[PDB]
């Protein structure tokens, strides 16, 4: 079985904007600043951002 | 391993599963480690092999944790083994 | 960054330094501040100024304060929770539970001079609960004994 | 609801004349309209669709224009074979709630 | 495409009628279909619409509890089923449809016009 | 210069949101374009 719905289709403008994520109070985000980083393992230059 | 015998000239459904009961990334490969099928989240992809054609899955069961390999217009030459790549559960099945 | 509070942020820069260096660094900054040699600068938001643009600084104005207020509550909370081990009201609390060589068979010079806190708290992580239990027990026995005189 | 009506119940015209038919809707159409020619015993063949675009095979005689909820179909040089009942169809609802009007007779 | 109607039928109120329509001359799945009813003396009445690429259908407000439209993709046949049938439903029933450019490739245009028509099937009640 | 890719605008979309299909409204009349920056690729390799 399937479930099918329909909706009104006004067309809308669609142009993605940058969205950033921010730490809640009590937390912080560590960031890897290496020029070379393969996605895993130790990063030797780390900074903290919100 | 799990072995499934058909009538040679027909179709077979081999299955991989996950205990999560979620659609997760998975792949199917033959004994030479050549990709047959797999997904990319909601999308189905094909592997560039002798089974690139004549093959499909059941997208509707992916959210039940069921990730089948269905081979159509089956030949005896397809009676190899296959490896599941679901999580780390690298289970093996054989087609006959 | 922000979100941790001044207590943590003033110590966090020592994350890449050895344990010994971190203790010395804290001592020095305290000396300079007590003596009136250096001053602490603020990093707080200026508040909206223009009514039409105020969402930008009331959202972040409030969030910045929430982070600091919670940091204060956590600091003050821990300072009294530590009463259990007899360490309330302190940064450095020396106790009477002996160190076990089985937890870590190293000398204090090796630990304090060639390691950072990030490493130290990983090498002995599986003994943390053992030690904490012993700290409570020792405090109970001390209280028991003092009240018998 | 959606209903389409014609101005004439019947249209009194002679062959060779330019017949004029006029459809009015209870709801805005915004060019999503079509016209059909109904003869006794026949399917209501589509002649005009989309504002006034002629369907392939439709005589040049059939043309039209319109906007909003008021649309006009005309038949230049009307032939005797064109004395049909014409129907106006509006299909711009979504979910579909398409209707045909009462129609008019030539 | 040609649309082929089924045979005439006679029912009593409280029953139901299901009328087939065979579509041929092109690939079925690329055509959208509708049903239109015309009682004698009446104008055309839209009953409903079915999308064949996605099995989805809609019905006119008074038919929502009475009509089901099915597209049998394997036989290229569309069926109109009218339930809880009344004498008021005596009419000539018919199928119609229109081509959706490359609907198979996902270029379906939701075309609301009817170019291909059936002959009319008389159903009395 | 100017490698051209043949593109089509489609109405029936397989959702990335989960398994399922969806129909979108037909194309807008007018001129539509976008100029984008290619900043990375997704590549795969077989056995
Ligand atoms: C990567 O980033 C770049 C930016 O650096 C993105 O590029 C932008 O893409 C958008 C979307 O395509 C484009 O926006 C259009 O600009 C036009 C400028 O004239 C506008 O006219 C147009 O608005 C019309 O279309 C909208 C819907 O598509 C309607 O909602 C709106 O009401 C307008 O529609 C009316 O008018 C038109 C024109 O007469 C008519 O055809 C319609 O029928 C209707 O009457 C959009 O605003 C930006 O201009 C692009 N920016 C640049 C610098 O080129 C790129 O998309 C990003 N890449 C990815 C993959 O997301
Ligand atoms: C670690 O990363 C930081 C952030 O990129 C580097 O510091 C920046 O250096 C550039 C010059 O190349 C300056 O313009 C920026 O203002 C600096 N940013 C900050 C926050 O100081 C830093 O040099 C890197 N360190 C190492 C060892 O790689
Ligand atoms: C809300 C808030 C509360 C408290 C603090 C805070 C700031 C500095 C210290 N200083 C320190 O930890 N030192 C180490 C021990 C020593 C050497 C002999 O004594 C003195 C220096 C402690 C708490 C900040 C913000
Ligand atoms: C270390 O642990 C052992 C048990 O494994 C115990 O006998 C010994 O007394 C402990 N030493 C210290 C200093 O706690
Ligand atoms: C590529 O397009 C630009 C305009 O966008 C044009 O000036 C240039 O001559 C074109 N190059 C070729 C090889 O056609
Ligand atoms: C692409 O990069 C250039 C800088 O080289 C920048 O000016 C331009 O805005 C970028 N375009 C997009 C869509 O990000």
């Amino acid at each position: 079985n399937t479930s099918v719905i329909t909706q009104a289709c006004p067309k809308v403008s669609f142009e993605p904007i940058p969205i950033h994520y921010c730490a809640p109070a009590g937390f912080a985000i560590l960031k890897c600043n290496s020029k070379t980083f393969n996605g895993s393992g130790p990063c030797t230059n780390v900074s903290t951002v919100q | 391993k799990k072995v499934v015998l058909g009538k040679k000239g027909d179709t077979v459904e081999l299955t991989c599963t996950a205990s999560q009961k979620k659609s997760i990334q998975f792949h199917w490969k033959n004994s030479n480690q050549i990709k047959i099928l797999g997904n990319q989240g909601s999308f189905l992809t094909k592997g560039p092999s002798k089974l690139n054609d004549r093959a499909d899955s059941r997208r509707s069961l992916w959210d039940q944790g069921n990730f089948p390999l269905i081979i159509k217009n089956l030949k005896i030459e397809d009676s190899d083994t296959y490896i599941c790549e679901v999580e780390d559960q690298k289970e093996e099945v054989q087609l006959l | 960054a922000v979100g941790l509070g001044a207590f943590i942020l003033g110590f966090l820069g020592a994350a890449g330094s050895t344990m010994g260096a971190a203790s010395m660094a804290l001592t020095v900054q305290a000396r300079l501040l007590l003596s009136g040699i250096v001053q602490q600068q603020n990093n707080l938001l200026r508040a909206p100024e223009a009514q039409q643009h105020m969402l930008q600084l009331t959202v972040w104005g409030i969030k910045q304060l929430q982070a600091r207020v919670l940091a204060v509550e956590r600091y003050l909370r821990d300072q009294q929770l530590l009463g259990i081990w007899g360490c309330s009201g302190k940064i450095i609390c020396c106790t009477n539970v002996p160190w076990n060589d089985s937890w870590s068979n190293k000398t204090i010079n090796e630990i304090w001079d060639n390691m950072t806190w990030m490493q130290w708290e990983k090498e002995i992580d599986n003994y943390t609960q053992h030690i904490y239990t012993l700290l409570e027990v020792s405090q109970i026995q001390q209280e028991k004994n003092e009240q018998e005189l | 609801e959606l209903e389409l009506t014609q101005s004439p119940a019947t249209l009194s015209v002679s062959p060779g004349e330019r017949a004029t038919l006029s459809c009015r809707a209870s709801e805005s159409v915004s060019s999503d309209l079509a016209w059909y020619q109904q003869k006794p015993g026949q399917a209501p063949r589509l002649l005009i669709y989309g504002a006034s675009t002629r369907a392939t095979g439709v005589p040049a005689r059939f043309s039209g224009s319109g906007s909003g909820a008021e649309f006009t179909l005309t038949i230049s040089s009307l032939q005797s074979e064109d004395f049909a009942v014409y129907y106006c169809q509006q299909y711009n609802n979504w979910p579909p709630r398409y209707t045909f009007g009462q129609g008019t007779r030539l | 495409v040609q649309l082929l109607e089924s045979g005439a039928e006679v029912k009593k109120p409280g029953s139901s009628v299901k009328v087939s329509c065979k579509a041929s001359g092109d690939t079925f799945i690329r055509y959208s279909f509708t049903w239109v009813r015309q009682a004698p003396g009446q104008g055309l009445e839209w009953m409903g619409r079915i999308i064949t690429i996605l099995d989805v259908a809609h019905y006119a407000p008074h038919l929502q509890g009475r009509v089901t439209i099915t597209a049998d993709k394997s036989t290229s046949t569309v069926y109109l089923e009218l339930r809880n049938l009344r004498s008021d439903d005596t009419a000539v029933y018919f199928c119609a449809g229109v081509y959706e450019g490359e609907a198979d490739e996902g270029e379906y245009d939701n075309n609301g016009f009817l170019k291909h028509w059936g002959q009319g099937t008389l159903v009395t009640v | 210069q100017n490698i051209t890719l043949q593109c089509r605008i489609k109405q029936i979309i397989n959702m990335w949101q989960g398994v399922g299909k969806a129909m979108y409204a037909p194309p807008i009349r007018g001129q539509i374009r976008c100029s984008s920056n290619i900043t990375g690729l997704l590549l795969t390799r077989d056995g």
